[PDB]
């Protein structure tokens, strides 16, 4: 067998700036190595082959490098087009064809801290026998931010789901949501619900909480 | 130019059975290899199966082998992914591809969607994110409950309202239910100045649902 | 003898 694995997981650029992806393979594929570009909502198209030769109508801006065991995808000057996933891929003993876990190409910018919001469960919900409480991080980056869940000052695990949108096409920020779900019952069992939030841009972590029934 | 396109994607329950087909124009089909690539959501590429020119030789990824048969029909130009014992990871975008060598995916096809769960049809009901009177923004929402399956629309007083709102990518519950919330952050002052109401359609389910979202008593 | 090589 032969694993691809790809660096950075994210490379954070300047629109116009040079980009160099990598691609390691856990022993030598000579030169038969493929690079693929996938733009959000998009089939992936292949860029590369055989390490170092463009596709037909691929730009001549991006090219490939390397042999054995380490590969390089290089886009001399980014173009917008350009932020997007990025995967290798290689092929061993003919029957077997693999891909890297692939690089995603993000534009870099100034640090933004999140601005936080807590969202108490709805009457209406609690009517149903379920309580959903909502934390809200809105407009953040870099990407990397947690989110930490208390209930009477007892921390969560295994009941939240967190979902962040791409990054804005105006102010290139992150938002994302944490969603607590408990039972009807296990809501009206505590009183303090909080929202603690870590994030780069914040000195310190920010919580956001509300008193049941308040 | 080369172009394929796939077809017979959709919704199948844990257990039953799916064909995709992806017919070719634009180059000689029985000439090269075919091959299906799956990318389950938020997930990355993962090569499925691989079929010869002729259809002399076959060959699968562990994950799906035993299960899964991959055909072709020359004269048809026409290649072929039988999907059965189907599980729910097997959930995915699948990708139909040609090559001009057999090492490498030259061309893609644009894709089809297969969703494999044992949930039956359900439109979402829709609660309010409602702002607290307790820095300059307010944000509020609407939060878009346990329905299946994707996807819900979500506007903000009839598309008129666009600047602010975030709807985020809906998550899968253990539930085998979806959720989604819409928000959107306007100036403090604008709170009082302005109805804000989302409008959540569930095609699927034919379910309307309009909900107005304002401060709490 | 590539078993996924074009046809000739
Ligand atoms: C991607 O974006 C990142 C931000 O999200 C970039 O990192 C930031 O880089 C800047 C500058 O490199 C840092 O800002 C300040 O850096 C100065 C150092 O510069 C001083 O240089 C001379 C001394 O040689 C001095 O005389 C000047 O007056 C300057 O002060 C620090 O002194 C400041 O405290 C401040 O840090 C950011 O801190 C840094 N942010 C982070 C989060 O690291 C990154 O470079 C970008 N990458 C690309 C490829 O564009």
């Amino acid at each position: 067998e032969i694993v691809l694995t790809q660096s950075p997981a994210t490379l954070s650029l300047s629109p116009g700036a040079r980009a160099t992806l990598s691609c390691r393979a856990s022993q030598s594929v000579d030169t038969y190595l493929a690079w693929y570009q996938q733009r959000r909502g998009q089939s992936p198209r292949l860029l590369i082959y055989d390490a170092s030769k463009r596709a037909t109508g691929i730009p001549a801006r991006f090219s490939g490098s390397g042999s054995g065991t380490d590969f390089t995808l290089t886009i001399s000057s980014l173009e917008p087009e350009d932020f997007a996933v990025y995967y290798c891929q290689q092929r061993n003993n003919w029957r077997t064809w693999t891909f890297g876990q692939g690089t995603k190409v993000e534009i870099n910018r100034t640090v933004a801290a999140p601005s936080v919001f807590i969202f108490p469960p709805s009457d209406e919900q609690l009517k149903s026998g379920t309580a959903s409480v909502v934390c809200l991080l809105n407009n953040f980056y870099p990407r990397e931010a947690k989110v930490q869940w208390k209930v009477d000052n007892a921390l969560q695990s295994g009941n939240s789901q967190e979902s962040v949108t791409e990054q804005d096409s105006k102010d290139s920020t992150y938002s994302l949501s944490s969603t607590l779900t408990l039972s009807k019952a296990d809501y009206e069992k505590h009183k303090v619900y909080a929202c603690e939030v870590t994030h780069q841009g914040l000195s310190s972590p920010v919580t956001k909480s509300f008193n049941r029934g308040e | 130019q080369v172009q394929l396109v796939e077809s017979g994607g959709g919704v199948v329950q844990p257990g039953r059975s799916l064909r995709l087909s992806c017919v070719g124009s634009g180059f000689t089909f029985r000439r090269d290899a075919k091959y299906w690539v799956r990318q389950a959501p938020g997930k990355g590429l993962e090569w499925v199966a691989a079929i010869s020119h002729d259809g002399g030789e076959e060959d699968y990824a562990e994950s799906v082998k035993g299960r899964f048969t991959i055909s072709r029909d020359n004269s048809r130009e026409t290649v072929y992914l039988e999907m059965n014992s189907l599980r729910p990871e097997d959930t995915a975008v699948y990708y139909c591809a040609t090559t001009r060598s057999g090492w490498y995916f030259d061309y893609w096809g644009q894709g089809a969607l297969v969703t494999v769960s044992s949930a039956s049809t359900k439109g979402p009901s829709v609660f309010p994110l409602a702002p607290s009177s307790k820095g300059g923004t307010a944000a509020l929402g609407c939060l878009v409950k346990d329905y299946f399956p994707e996807p819900v629309t979500v506007s903000w007083n009839s598309g008129a309202l666009t600047s602010g709102v975030h709807t985020f990518p809906a998550v899968l519950q253990s539930s085998g239910l979806y959720s989604l919330s819409s928000v959107v952050t306007v100036p403090s002052s604008s709170l009082g100045t302005q109805t804000y109401i989302c409008n959540v359609n569930h095609k699927p389910s034919n379910t309307k649902v309009d909900k107005k979202v304002e401060p709490k008593s | 003898r590539d078993p996924y090589s074009p046809s000739q």
